[PDB]
């Protein structure tokens, strides 16, 4: 079993709940992981989706959550382990 | 010549799925190809319907045509995709990669 | 009950080693050749139907239901 | 040239099952047959896997082959037929007719 | 929700009528011809993937979200 | 629904119930049927297997059940209806 902690942006709107930790769900032989997307917004970050992430090749052994993927319009790490969401940087691949 | 689960890479660069998808850029879909040819054995994971199917083309070859090579067993994958209003929305996409592949 | 027998043949798992509730051995005719197959058949309806139809031109489902029954009982077309 | 539900009647007095099945004498398969493009329309009940296949397959033709016309609901069928033991039992083989053909 | 658009191409089951949750028109490359489509999605996933796409080369999935909204919005290859 | 008469022949070795009425199951949109199985052995009439039928193309609308087989080892016949499987005669068709 895994847990994440789960930021949705959209509280309002999807009437759910705005923080908290949310348990990870998956069939067996399964990993989870955890996923943190946000904008940086040239200094003032911005968190927008954090929770949990299904089965994921590329998300892999990742014992920290660093967002490769250079420029983009929003960052997005994913991350194998309990509360890895917690923390993120920007790392240019 | 045999029911089998192809590993292969797909990449939603390449679908044109690249101003709408944030995450993943690509993922493994696990094609399915081969062919069905009587008996079969526990390995190939087939129904009642697909056996009489393959005796049937086997005494009659123009009459039905072999089983196909299908997807059994399928799981999900997690997209983050923007919406038509400029949100974000993570969906659990179900029956999106192959693990196992019968003829079904 | 389970038997465990040879699993030579184009289709397998790589691994000879089938562990099933009836073995066989079977020559086809299909696409113009003589393949060869062996193997066995973990599901009672589907071994049974297999197994009682009358050998002819184009199938040689020899079955068997004892321990590594089907190493020698290698399957012969008819007349 | 469409995923389809072809009926036929097929009979086991020409499968050899004559003498160890007493009834039925014959039964209505319903094999399907037919080719999945891109894109797939509501009637052509397919998953979210076989749509990416069609779509990775119009991109590059040699890459994937396109989908397979599977059965995707099947019935059961009542077997009365005798043992290796001159008794007769009754069975009810699932999976056995098709009612529906899907791009699986 | 439901609309209802025409059905006309290939693949239908004889019924124009498709009530659907996005109808659309398509029009491909496949096998070296022009074949139209018109169809609707009863899938809200599958439906949005496929009406997401963009228009290039091989396909031309034109969707349409209101009632008939399918009939005179017939699909166009780009340049 | 439907209900027919369930007497089977080997009740001992399958520790089954000898007789009695069972209702019938089916699917959503499939018909039911009642079916009867007996050896005449040269006029001693021998009951063997009788119950419920799935559906069957060429067991429709047999307000009776008439074996129509001629010259069986084991005598069928199938009919559609309520405790159909109490009267059945052998007529070759
Ligand atoms: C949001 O974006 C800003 C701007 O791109 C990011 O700050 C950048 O962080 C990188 C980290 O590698 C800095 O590069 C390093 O900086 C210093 C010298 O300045 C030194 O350690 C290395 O030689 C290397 O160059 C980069 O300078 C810095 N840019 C600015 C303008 O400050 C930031 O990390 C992003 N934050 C998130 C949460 O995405
Ligand atoms: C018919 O269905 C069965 C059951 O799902 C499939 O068997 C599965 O085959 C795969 C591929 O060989 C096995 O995965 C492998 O398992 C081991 C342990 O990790 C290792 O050899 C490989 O790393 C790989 O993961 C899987 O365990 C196995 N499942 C079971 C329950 O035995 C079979 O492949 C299907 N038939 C066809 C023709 O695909
Ligand atoms: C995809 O799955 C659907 C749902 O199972 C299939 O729709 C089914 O299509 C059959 C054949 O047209 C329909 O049977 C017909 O229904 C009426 C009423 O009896 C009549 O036209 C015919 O006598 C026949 O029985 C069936 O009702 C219909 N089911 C539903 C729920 O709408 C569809 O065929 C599948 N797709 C393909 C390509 O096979
Ligand atoms: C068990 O087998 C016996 C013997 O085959 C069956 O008795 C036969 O019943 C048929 C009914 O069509 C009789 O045919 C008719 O008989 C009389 C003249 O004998 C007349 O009504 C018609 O011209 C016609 O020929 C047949 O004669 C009779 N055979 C004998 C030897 O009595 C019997 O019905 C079978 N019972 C069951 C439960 O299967
Ligand atoms: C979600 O909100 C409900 C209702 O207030 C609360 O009971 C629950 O603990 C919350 N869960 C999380 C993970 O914050
Ligand atoms: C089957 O036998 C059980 C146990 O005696 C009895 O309760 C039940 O009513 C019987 N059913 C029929 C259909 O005879």
């Amino acid at each position: 079993t895994r847990e994440c902690i789960y930021y949705n942006a959209n509280w309002e709107l999807e009437r759910t709940n705005q923080s908290g930790l949310e348990r990870c769900e998956g069939e067996q032989d399964k990993r989870l992981h955890c996923y943190a997307s946000w904008r940086n917004s040239s200094g003032t970050i911005e968190l927008v989706k954090k929770g949990c992430w299904l089965d994921d090749f590329n998300c892999y052994d990742r014992q920290e959550c660093v967002a490769t993927e250079e420029n983009p319009q929003v960052y997005f790490c994913c991350c194998e382990g309990n509360f890895c969401n917690e923390r993120f940087t920007h790392l240019p691949e | 010549t045999a029911c089998r689960k192809h590993e292969l890479y797909v990449s939603f660069q390449d679908l044109g799925w690249q101003d709408w998808i944030i995450a993943p850029k690509g993922y493994a879909a696990n094609y399915c190809d081969g062919e069905c040819s009587f008996p079969l054995n526990a390995h190939m994971n087939a129904t009642n319907h697909a056996i009489v199917q393959t005796l049937v083309h086997l005494m009659n070859p123009e009459y039905v045509p072999k089983p196909c090579c299908a997807p059994t067993k399928l799981n999900a994958i997690s997209v983050l995709y923007f919406d038509d209003n400029s949100n974000v929305i993570l969906k659990k996409y179900r029956n999106m990669v192959v693990r196992a592949c019968g003829c079904h | 009950k389970l038997y465990m027998c040879v699993c030579e043949g184009l289709s397998c798992g790589n691994e000879d080693h089938c562990e099933g509730q009836q073995c066989f051995s079977s020559l086809s005719i299909n696409d113009g050749f003589h393949v060869y197959q062996k193997g066995c058949f973990q599901v009672y309806e589907q071994g049974k139907m297999t197994c009682k139809t009358p050998p002819s031109p184009g199938q040689a489902v020899e079955c068997c239901q004892g321990d590594w029954c089907n190493r020698n009982i290698t399957a012969q077309l008819p007349t």
